[PDB]
């Protein structure tokens, strides 16, 4: 995303950048969101 | 909607930086009324 | 609508904006009301890029964005897009652009002198001088690292400020021009 | 079908007249002999004659006899900086360079002689989009100068925000 707004990539890319980021850091405090999908550790384990 | 906020009155995507800005220029006597403890 | 605002508008976004999106704020000076479909019809460019510069737009606030809904003959639900160039907006986010220019400049002198002296090549990170003299020892005589073990140069953090310097008078030159042309705007 | 595809070889032929360099207006019937289309009616013929070869841009037609525009496609360089030029000033747009070509012999160098007057952009199809240049207004825009724009961004300022900014800074 710094890298994004440095070179002032496409507006519709810094978007979905910035929801990716929220959905991780929402996914770090809670795993368990209603109607979200979970973050797996690349073996189908979700995160803790 | 999930994860994210839509501001309706039309209706436009709310980021979260907006409602930072918007709480930053809350005084910290509406927190008193508002039931949180500014300090 | 006087020529000054116009001739403000047009100077400062072709000096200090891009021509991408000057190339859609010349279909917003040639006509006060457009449509979204007729803008991008004049425009000649992809939707997905016209999106992303719209989003931009939409961000900045520069072209006031409104609503309207009509019956076509068909019937069909039809949604329908009008962007018009307000000059009382424009003047202000631009101004402001303008303005914040100089606040990062001034927060980057002061990170300058933030940053501390003392530098050890085996530590390969910047230390306080008062790290350095709580680490020298009197029986030693001489201020060294605890930890290292190596002498602190301090030489080095000298370079980079003295290139940033010559950097912020070019930049007041190169904006000395347009201040004219804010005067005469506020005339 | 029927009456469709030897419409498209006419005017095929009519390019492959143009590759040749016969600025002459030749004859319908003629072409028609040169691209094996007696055995096709003549109700389409005439048809065709009465519309199509009306509706086509490319054709032109002259003393009763149909042939392409030489004025349409670009013939000089000059001519094609003054068409950008006046596509500019009417809004028009840039146009396709693979129609240049096709239309001008040694269009890259007639665009090397433009030079900086000529602006070109890219497209994903290859395609070459031509603007002319602005000669009134001339300016220099940095890249450290851009950046520094690039990085502050009005959207995160409130609206109400900016005006309580010009207020609080005493003008
Ligand atoms: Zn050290």
């Amino acid at each position: 995303l710094r890298r994004n707004e440095q070179n002032g990539a496409a507006a519709h890319v810094i978007a979905e950048d910035v929801k990716l980021l929220q959905f991780h850091v929402a996914t770090m405090v809670d795993n368990e969101l209603p109607g979200l999908p979970r973050a797996m550790q690349k073996s189908g384990r979700p995160l803790k | 909607s999930g994860l994210e906020l839509y501001a309706e009155w039309k209706k436009i995507l709310l980021s979260p930086e907006r409602v930072h800005e918007i709480f930053k220029r809350i005084s910290d006597e509406e927190c008193f009324v508002l039931g949180m403890e500014p300090r | 609508v006087p020529a000054a605002l116009k001739r403000l508008a047009k100077y400062v976004i072709r000096g200090f904006y891009g021509i991408e999106h000057a190339l859609a704020l010349d279909i917003l000076i040639r006509n006060s009301c457009v449509k979204e479909e007729d803008m991008l019809e004049l425009l000649k460019f992809d939707r997905k890029q016209l999106r992303s510069v719209l989003n931009n737009l939409k961000g900045d606030k520069f072209i006031k964005c409104r609503m309207r809904v009509e019956t076509a003959a068909d019937g069909k639900t039809t949604r329908h897009n009008y962007y018009f160039i307000n000059y009382r907006t424009l003047v202000n986010v631009v101004k402001y652009k303008l303005d914040h220019m100089r606040r990062r400049i001034e927060t980057d002198e002061r990170d300058s002198t933030n940053r501390a002296s003392f530098k050890c090549p085996v530590c390969s990170s910047t230390f306080t001088d008062l790290e350095a003299n709580q680490l020298f020892d009197p029986m030693t005589g001489t201020f060294r690292c605890t930890f290292c073990h190596t002498e602190v140069e301090e030489d080095e953090s000298a370079m980079p400020k003295k290139d940033a310097r010559t950097l912020l008078a070019r930049f007041n030159e190169q904006i000395e021009p347009i201040y004219a042309l804010l005067r005469e705007t506020e005339d | 079908g029927y009456k469709f595809g030897v419409l498209a070889k006419i005017v095929n032929y009519m390019k492959t007249r143009h590759q040749r360099g016969d600025t002459h207006p030749l004859t319908l019937d003629e072409i028609l002999d040169e691209t094996q289309h007696l055995d096709i009616g003549l109700k389409q013929k005439q048809w065709l004659m009465t519309e199509a070869l009306v509706n086509n841009p490319k054709i032109e037609v002259i003393d009763g006899k149909y042939a392409f525009k030489p004025k349409y496609n670009v013939r000089d360089k000059k001519a094609l900086l003054r068409l950008l030029d006046q596509h500019d000033q009417r809004g028009l747009g840039g146009i396709l360079l693979e129609d240049i070509e096709e239309a001008l012999p040694n269009s890259q160098k007639a665009v090397k002689a433009l030079g900086d007057q000529i602006l070109f952009v890219n497209r994903p199809d290859k395609k070459k989009i031509l603007f002319f240049n602005d000669k009134s207004c001339q300016f220099s825009v940095d890249e450290e100068f851009q950046k520094l724009w690039r990085s502050v961004t009005v959207d995160s300022m409130d609206e109400e925000k900016i005006e309580e900014y010009l207020k609080r800074q005493g003008i």
